[PDB]
């Protein structure tokens, strides 16, 4: 199976094809190996409308980040020689800060970016809130990471779309459980017209 | 033991229409030494990459036009571990951008029926270490050496109304996998930046 | 006969969102839910769009069970499982009832419609050989069908282009495209040439 797919972005532009992770432990780096099920190499992804900044930052992605699925938990280890910022709603809500919290991971460090049981339990209590409350859990199945530059509060790059090189992760397991609950939540109350 | 060399694909083709990639990247298996990129419409992949069946909302009247002429298009064949040859099966010309063709600044217009060599792996490989040495120049500068660009019908360069390939109504960018594999190796040897 | 009888591409206004889906199963659904690994379900609910506005986000909540696409025999049907209508623009379908090829048919909830017919297309492909390359090349538009979720477009609405709707997809019928190819690779080429400078 794939446990997660990864989409790379340069600013607010989507660059390259979506990588599908088949291996429990892989890497997203700035190198160019095209046929490695354990290496999403960003170096080999072109972008005809790529600016100097972007080009400059790509050079510092180096060995990048190592993502890895131990049991029901995901970890991100910064191999690059530059930091990597992580925005994990599942990670943030564990230490409390306003879901949008970006957490810096200095070179040689590593953080637990997602926990299954936690999620599963957040999915359980959401059924009581109604459709809308469950529909929004898809954000909990996503994790965003910037390479070299940071964003949010503390840096004047307030949004991910501002950073030069970032990547979004979709957790398939969490998304599949979410889907099973969602197909049973009924429908919205608030209606929606065909002309407006 | 656990991998390399030998790429699964020997190249990747990304079609474009001005500054926008149209359709999804075409990956050619190493088992398919020759691939044809024509303006026809057979969706099935294999050995044929039909640009005539790719949709685009931004597409104009000027491009519908040009696309009409891609015709039998060209062909890309892999000869030596990483050497690529081009054969213009189209009634119209083709404009190729190749460094190997520079050693021999481009818009090397290819003439209908022509069967030319456009890339030499070794020459590429050499040229990489060439850049890694002087550094001891980033990954985006050097990955170019593993890339080929080719416009169908219209041309650009320092002698046409269109200044860059991002102006042609329809073109493609080809990434040579082996050349990139050697480049992944070279990259590990350019000590920190 | 193709592995995938069609491929489906999702869009949010004039922007392609998510990867192209290739249908292997004779019957499947394009819905707004989140299962990423089901060959019978193209789930739009998990697709993300950094540039997504409120209108799109609002309409994606109403896609629901979506549309069910069927390939029965040599025909294709579209059923509305969503609690909101869906609008389809199928030239093959439209010509059969004689509506300007750019007619958008509304399929209310619970309803369905024959959006494509193979033999019909095949016949149109036959009597087109007689009109020249041009005529045939344009038979690719017959091979594509566009549907919009929740909001309609074209005549009858203010939105006149599918690119104006918040959530819409585009289908490509591989069988039809393949049959077309065979006849194209033989239609010679266009007479009225094309420069290299114009």
């Amino acid at each position: 199976a794939f446990w997660c797919s990864i989409s790379y972005y340069e600013l607010n532009q989507r660059v390259g094809e979506t990588f599908h992770a088949s291996q429990p432990s892989m890497t997203v780096d700035g190198f160019t190996d095209p046929s490695n099920s354990e290496r999403f190499c960003l170096g080999l992804l072109s972008n005809v409308n790529r600016n100097a900044a972007v080009e400059l930052t790509r050079r510092h992605i180096g060995r990048g980040v190592r993502l890895y699925y131990i049991g029901g938990e995901v970890f991100a280890e910064c191999l690059s020689d530059s930091a990597i910022f992580v925005q994990s709603p599942n990670c943030n809500q564990r230490y409390g800060w306003h879901p949008a919290t970006v957490c810096k991971i200095p070179p040689g460090c590593n953080l637990k970016i997602f926990n299954n049981q936690e999620f599963a339990a957040l999915l359980a209590q959401s059924v009581n809130q109604g459709f809308e409350a469950v529909y929004q859990l898809t954000r909990m199945c996503t994790i965003r990471m910037s390479f070299v530059k940071g964003w949010g509060a503390e840096y004047r790059r307030q949004t991910v779309t501002s950073t030069p090189c970032w990547i979004e992760l979709h957790l398939n397991g969490p998304l599949q459980w979410l889907d099973k609950v969602l197909t049973q939540m009924g429908s919205p109350s608030i209606r929606c017209s065909s002309v407006s | 033991i656990s991998n390399h060399p030998a790429p699964e694909y020997w190249c990747s083709i990304a079609y474009f229409e001005m500054d926008v990639q149209v359709g999804e990247t075409f990956k050619v298996p190493s088992s398919c030494p020759i691939v044809t990129v024509d303006g026809y419409v057979d969706p099935s992949g294999g050995d044929r990459f039909c640009l005539g069946q790719l949709s685009n909302v931004h597409r104009t009247e000027a491009i519908e036009r040009a696309r009409l002429h891609i015709g039998k298009g060209v062909q890309l064949e892999c000869k030596g571990e990483g050497d690529v040859w081009v054969r213009c099966l189209s009634d119209h010309a083709v404009f190729v951008q190749s460094y190997y063709l520079d050693r021999e600044d481009a818009v090397h217009k290819i003439y209908p029926s022509a069967y030319i060599k456009v890339f030499d792996l070794r020459q590429c490989h050499r040229q990489m270490q060439q850049q890694a040495a002087t550094a001891q120049i980033g990954v985006d500068d050097l990955r170019r050496l593993c890339i080929l660009r080719m416009s169908f019908v219209k041309g650009w360069g320092p002698d046409y109304p269109r200044q860059s390939i991002k102006e042609t109504p329809c073109w493609i960018e080809i990434h040579l996998h082996r050349a990139l594999q050697l480049l992944d190796e070279v990259l590990h040897t350019m000590p920190i930046a």
